[PDB]
DNA sequence: TCGGATGTATATATCTGACACGTGCCTGGAGACTAGGGAGTAATCCCCTTGGCGGTTAAAACGCGGGGGACAGCGCGTACGTGCGTTTAAGCGGTGCTAGAGCTGTCTACGACCAATTGAGCGGCCTCGGCACCGGGATTCTCGAT
DNA sequence: ATCGAGAATCCCGGTGCCGAGGCCGCTCAATTGGTCGTAGACAGCTCTAGCACCGCTTAAACGCACGTACGCGCTGTCCCCCGCGTTTTAACCGCCAAGGGGATTACTCCCTAGTCTCCAGGCACGTGTCAGATATATACATCCGAT
C-alpha cells in the first residue's frame, strides 16, 4: 500500500511545469492548489483507463487504454498508437 | 440470514391472523416451501371451492418475491398448465414490505375478477370476455368437480 | 403520408408512472425525444467502439454496461447499472 | 562584490530554457508511485505497461503547461505578474472543466 | 421469465425494446447485437428518462403548473449534479439560466 | 421520550432499525435493508411507494445516508440491541 | 436581393438584456461593437455547415436538422428542434 | 422631486427580471435578415425553414449568454464591476475558442 | 486511366487503396462501400500528410537536423494556422512548446 | 510460433517524405505520430462521411460523402486543396 | 431610523387552443426453424512486469537578505446609468403564388460474394552515419558604478 | 548616457554508438473474373410551406440631459517571493531473477442472422375540455431622501 505521494510532485517541478507556460513569478500558495487539480485530472483519467482494462478482462493497463480513455474525455494524444 | 426471521415472523402472522378466507403453512419442515388453501369467494366464479397452491420463498426474501403457482388444475385465465399465476407485485411491483397475508389478499382480488390483460392462457380469457355464461358455467364446473 | 417513430408514448408512461397527474407540454415532449435519441447515440457509439478495440464483433450486454459506466458521472452510473443487470437478469428468465 | 542578478531575470532565463526543450520536468518515478496509488484506489491488483504510465505522464504535463499558461493570462489581465490560486481557479472555471 | 408476452413486459421495462433491438441492428453499430444488449439499453433509457421526468415534475409542481414545461427541464437539469455534468454541453430551447446574480456586484449594506 | 423497541424496529425485517436512513416520506428502515430495496428493488419507498432515487442519489454524494440523530437516541437508549445485532 | 449593415440589428438594447441575463451589471461602451463582431463570427461557424449539409442532400431549403447537426457537429448539442 | 434610483439598482432588477424568464431577447426579424445576409454570402439564392431561424436564434442567444457568464467572471477577477472589450477576449481566447 | 494494376498507382498516389477500402469496409462505418470513396479517401490523406511532412521538414533544416523528430512536428503545426486549427485538441508527445515569452513580463528601463 | 503482424502506414509516409524533402529522413518516433495522425485523420472523415450518409438515409459511403465530409473537417485552405486533390485522383483512377 | 413612491406578488373571473384520449389499420414486431461461425474454454509459452540491490550525483530542502511587487488608500474627471420625449420598424393578421420537399414506379448499372492466385508488405538482420556529448573557445547580455 | 567584470550562452571540432534505412524470405490479403440481387438514379406527380406584400398598433429603439459612482493613476508601505549557498534525500541506472498473464492455437457448440408467417402496438387523425394565459384590482415589499 502506499499513501502520501502527491507531495511526490515536489515544489520546484511546478515551477518547473510554470516556466514552460510562461510564468515569471509564483505565490506560494499555487503548489498546493497544483496538486489539487492534478490529482482531479488524473483521477479522470485512471478511472477510465481502468474501466477498458477491466472489461477486456486484463490485469495491466496497456498503452492504448491511457491512449482511448485520454481521446473519450478530448485530450487526443499521438504517439503511443491509437 | 434475514430470510429466518422473515419467515418466522410471516408463520406467527398466519398463526395470528389467519388471512381472509384463506390459510397457509409450512408443506414440510423447511420454512421456505409452503402449502396454502384458498376457499372460493362469492363474488368469483368458483364460489364454494377449495384450491391448495405451492409456494417457493426465494434466497434473498422479502426483497425477492416468493414464486406461488397452483398445484390444482384451474382452467383460469391466469393459471397456465401447471398453475402458474400473472401477478404485478409478484415480478415487479413486488414490495418487499409486504407480507403473506397482502399478497393473499391479492391474489384473491384476482380470483374475483380474472385480469386478462396480460394472459397466460388465451383462450381461456378471449372465452371470459366475448360470452361469460359459458365461461362461468366452465369454471363452476371446475370447481366443483375438482375444488370439491 | 408518413409515419414517423417516436418515444412519445413511452416517455409519457414514465411520466404518469412518477407522477401520476402532471401532464407534460409538447415542446418538452420534443426535448424528451432528443434527449432519449442523444443518449442512445452516445451509449451505443461508445460500446460499438468497445467492441471494435476488443476485436469482438458483437454488442452484447456488458459492452453497454461498460459504455454506461463510461459515459454516465458515477452515481447515475452505479444506478442505471444496476437497473440494467436487472431487467436482463429479470428478462432472462 | 558576490554577484546576484536582479530578481525577475533568472526567471526569464528559466522560461527561455525550458520552453527551448522537450524533455520531461516531473521526475519518474514519482508520478509513477502516484498513479499506481490512484489505480490501487480504483481497482485493485494491477499491473501497468510502462509505456501506459509514460503517456499519463506526457498527458498531465501537457495539461499542466496548458492550465498555467492561462492561469497565467488571468494573472496578466488582472496587472499582476505573480499567479495565484484565484487565477487557476478562475481559469479552470473559464475553461469549463469543473463549473 | 417464460411469458411469451412483448419482450418490453417480458422484461418489467416500459421503453419498447423490440425497436431498440432494430434501431441497434440498422445502425451500423456493429455486425451482431446479442440478444441481451436491447433490454439492457431499454432500461437505461428508462432509468435516466424516469429521474430527468422525476426532477422535472418536482421543479414543476414547485412553480405551481401541473404540466412539464421546458423551463422546468432546464431547471431540473442545472440544479442537479450529475445530470449536468451529463448535459454540461447541451442545450435547452427555450429553457433560460439558472437565476443568480454575483456576490460583489449585490448593494452595499448602509 | 421514544417509541418503545417494538417500534423502534425496522418496519420491513422487524428487527432493529441498526443504522437507520430517514426517507423524505419520513419512512425508516435499517441500512440493509435499505441498501437491499434499493439495489434489488424499484428504487420506490417500501413504505407509501414512493421513488426516492434523486434523494439518494443526492446524499450518498455526500454520505449523508445514514441519520445521525436517531441513529445517537437508538445506541444510548437501546444499545445491546444494536450490539447483538450487531454480529449479524 | 442584396442586403448590408444588417448586424447593426442586433441593437444596443438586445445586447444589454443578453448582458442582464448573463448576470451582468454594468456594461462599458466598447463592448457592444465588440460583441457584434463575436456573434457575427460563431454564425460564418454554424451557418457554413448548415449549408454545407443542405447542399449535400441536394436541396436549396436549411431545415432544421441541418442547423441541429451543424451545432452537434461543433460540440453545442440542441435539444428541441430534432435528432 | 423627480424619484430616480441611485445607479446600480435597476441593473439589478433587470438581471432578475431577464434571468426569471425564457423568451427570445433578440428579436426576431433583425436576426433572420442576418442570418440570410451571411447565407447569401455562403451559397447563393437559399430558402430557410422557420424551424430552422428558430434554431440558429436559440443557439447563438445561448452562446451569447454563456459568454457573458465569463466574461463578467474576468471583470469581476479584475476587481471591476464594468465588463470591457478585454474581457470579452480572454474569455474567448481561454475557451478554447480562437487562441 | 484504364489498366490492371495496383489501384494505388492507377489511381496515381503512394498511400495504399485497397487497405482504406477493406478499413472502410470492416470498419462498420456503413453496408456498402462505393468504388470511388477509397481512392478519394487515400488521395486526401496523402495531402495531408505531405503538407505536414513539408512543414516538418523545413522546420528540420531550420535546426541544422536532416531528420525529422517529434519536435519539429510540434513546431510545424503550431505555427501554421489550417494545421493548429485541425489538431487544436491533438497533444504531440514529446512536443515541447511554442516559444512564447508574454510581453509585459520582460524587463523595462 | 509466430509473431502476428501489425500494419501501419510507415512506408507509405516514408514514400511521401522522400517526395516532398528528397535528403531527409525521419526518426521512429516521429513515424509513430505521423501514423497516429493519419489513423485519426482517416477515422474523422470516415465516420464523419458515415453519419453523413446515414442522416439522409443512404446506404453507400460514395465519394460525393467523402468530399463533404472533407469539406466539413478541414479549414479553409486545406480543405480547398484536399477536395482538388482528391478530385483529381478520383478522375484520374476512373479514366 | 424614516414616511412616500414605486415595482412586485397575489387573488379573481374568463376564455381559448393545446393536450389527452378514442379509432382504424397497417406495418413492423413476434414466433418457429435452420445453419454456421463467433465466441468461449483449455492448454502453452515466453515477454515483460514487478522486485531488488548498490553506487553516483542531480536535484530537492532549508535558511537568509532584500528588493520589488501586492495591496491598500485618495483623488479626480470622465463614462455610463436613469429617465424622458420622440421616431422607427417589429409584430401580427391576412392573402396570393409557386418553388421545391416528398413520395411512387421502373429499370439497370453498381457493389457484394465467392474461388483463385500471386506479388506487395511485414518480420527479421544488419551496418554505416547522424546525432549526442564533451571540452574548449568566442561573445554577449547583465549588473554595478560612474 | 556610458564602460568593464562576471556569468551565461552560442560555435566548433573530435569521438562514439545505436538505430534508420535497406536487403531478403515468405505468408496472406489485394487483385481478377464472374455472377446476381437491389440500392439508387430518374421521371412524374402532388401539395406543404416558404416567400412576398400590405396595413395597423404599439412596443421598443433612440437621442439627450445630467448627475454621479467608479476606473484609472499616484503614493506609500511592508512582506513575501527570488537568488544563492549549503546540506541531505532520493531519483536514475545498470544489473539480475521469477513468474504471471497476454498472446496464440485448436476445438466445439450454441447464439444470432436469415426466412417466412402472422397479427396487434402504435401511429396519423379526429375530437372535447380545462390549464394556463390575460386582464383587473388589490396588498405588500423595497428603495431612497431626510432626519
Ligand atoms: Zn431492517
Ligand atoms: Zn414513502
Amino acid at each position: 500500500v502506499l499513501r502520501d505521494n502527491i507531495q511526490g510532485i515536489t515544489k520546484p517541478a511546478i515551477r518547473r511545469l510554470a516556466r514552460r507556460g510562461g510564468v515569471k513569478r509564483i505565490s506560494g500558495l499555487i503548489y498546493e492548489e497544483t496538486r489539487g487539480v492534478l490529482k482531479v485530472f488524473l483521477e479522470n483519467v485512471i478511472r477510465d483507463a481502468v474501466t477498458y482494462t477491466e472489461h477486456a478482462k486484463r490485469k495491466t493497463v496497456t498503452a492504448m487504454d491511457v491512449v482511448y480513455a485520454l481521446k473519450r474525455q478530448g485530450r487526443t494524444l499521438y504517439g503511443f498508437g491509437g | 440470514g434475514s430470510a429466518l426471521k422473515r419467515i418466522n415472523k410471516e408463520l406467527s402472522d398466519l398463526a395470528r391472523d389467519p388471512p381472509a378466507q384463506c390459510s397457509a403453512g409450512p408443506v414440510g419442515d423447511d420454512m421456505f416451501h409452503w402449502q396454502a388453501t384458498i376457499m372460493g369467494p362469492n363474488d368469483s366464479p368458483y364460489q364454494g371451492g377449495v384450491f391448495f397452491l405451492t409456494i417457493h420463498f426465494p434466497t434473498d426474501y422479502p426483497f425477492k418475491p416468493p414464486k406461488v403457482a397452483f398445484t390444482t388444475r384451474i382452467y383460469h385465465p391466469n393459471i397456465n398448465s401447471n398453475g402458474s399465476i400473472c401477478l404485478d407485485i409478484l415480478r415487479s411491483q413486488w414490495s418487499p414490505a409486504l407480507t403473506i397475508s397482502k399478497v393473499l389478499l391479492s391474489i384473491c382480488s384476482l380470483l374475483c375478477d380474472p385480469n386478462p390483460d396480460d394472459p397466460l392462457v388465451p383462450e381461456i380469457a378471449r372465452i371470459y370476455k366475448t360470452d361469460r355464461d359459458k365461461y362461468n358455467r366452465i369454471s363452476r364446473e371446475w370447481t366443483q368437480k375438482y375444488a370439491m | 403520408r408518413s409515419r414517423k417513430e417516436s418515444y412519445s408514448i413511452y416517455v409519457y408512461k414514465v411520466l404518469k408512472q412518477v407522477h401520476p397527474d402532471t401532464g407534460i407540454s409538447s415542446k418538452a415532449m420534443g426535448i424528451m425525444n432528443s434527449f432519449v435519441n442523444d443518449i442512445f447515440e452516445r451509449i451505443a457509439g461508445e460500446a460499438s467502439r468497445l467492441a471494435h478495440y476488443n476485436k469482438r464483433s458483437t454488442i452484447t450486454s456488458r459492452e453497454i454496461q461498460t459504455a454506461v459506466r463510461l459515459l454516465l458521472p458515477g452515481e447515475l452510473a452505479k444506478h442505471a447499472v444496476s437497473e440494467g443487470t436487472k431487467a436482463v437478469t429479470k428478462y432472462t428468465s | 562584490k558576490p554577484h546576484r542578478y536582479r530578481p525577475g531575470t533568472v526567471a526569464l532565463r528559466e522560461i527561455r530554457r525550458y520552453q527551448k526543450s522537450t524533455e520531461l520536468l516531473i521526475r519518474k518515478l514519482p508520478f509513477q508511485r502516484l498513479v499506481r496509488e490512484i489505480a490501487q484506489d480504483f481497482k485493485t491488483d494491477l499491473r501497468f505497461q510502462s509505456s501506459a504510465v509514460m503517456a499519463l505522464q506526457e498527458a498531465c504535463e501537457a495539461y499542466l503547461v496548458g492550465l498555467f499558461e492561462d492561469t497565467n493570462l488571468c494573472a496578466i489581465h488582472a496587472k499582476r505578474v505573480t499567479i495565484m490560486p484565484k487565477d487557476i481557479q478562475l481559469a479552470r472555471r473559464i475553461r469549463g472543466e469543473r463549473a | 421469465s417464460a411469458k411469451a408476452k412483448t419482450r418490453s413486459s417480458r422484461a418489467g421495462l416500459q421503453f419498447p425494446v423490440g425497436r431498440v433491438h432494430r434501431l441497434l441492428r440498422k445502425g451500423n453499430y456493429s455486425e451482431r447485437v446479442g440478444a441481451g444488449a436491447p433490454v439492457y439499453l431499454a432500461a437505461v433509457l428508462e432509468y435516466l428518462t424516469a429521474e430527468i421526468l422525476e426532477l422535472a415534475g418536482n421543479a414543476a409542481r414547485d412553480n405551481k403548473k401541473t404540466r412539464i414545461i421546458p423551463r422546468h427541464l432546464q431547471l431540473a437539469i442545472r440544479n442537479d449534479e450529475e445530470l449536468n455534468k451529463l448535459l454540461g454541453r447541451v442545450t435547452i430551447a427555450q429553457g433560460g439560466v439558472l437565476p443568480n446574480i454575483q456576490a460583489v456586484l449585490l448593494p452595499k449594506k448602509t | 421520550a421514544i417509541p418503545s423497541l417494538s417500534e423502534c424496529q425496522c418496519g420491513i425485517c422487524m428487527e432493529i432499525l441498526v443504522e437507520p436512513v430517514t426517507l423524505p416520506c419520513n419512512h425508516t428502515l435499517c441500512k440493509p435493508c435499505f441498501q437491499s430495496t434499493v439495489e434489488k428493488a424499484s428504487l420506490c419507498c417500501p413504505f407509501c411507494r414512493r421513488r426516492v432515487s434523486s434523494w439518494t442519489r443526492y446524499h450518498t454524494r455526500r454520505n449523508s445516508l445514514v441519520n445521525v440523530e436517531l441513529w445517537t437516541i437508538i445506541q444510548k437508549h437501546y444499545p445491546r440491541e444494536c450490539k447483538l445485532r450487531a454480529s449479524g
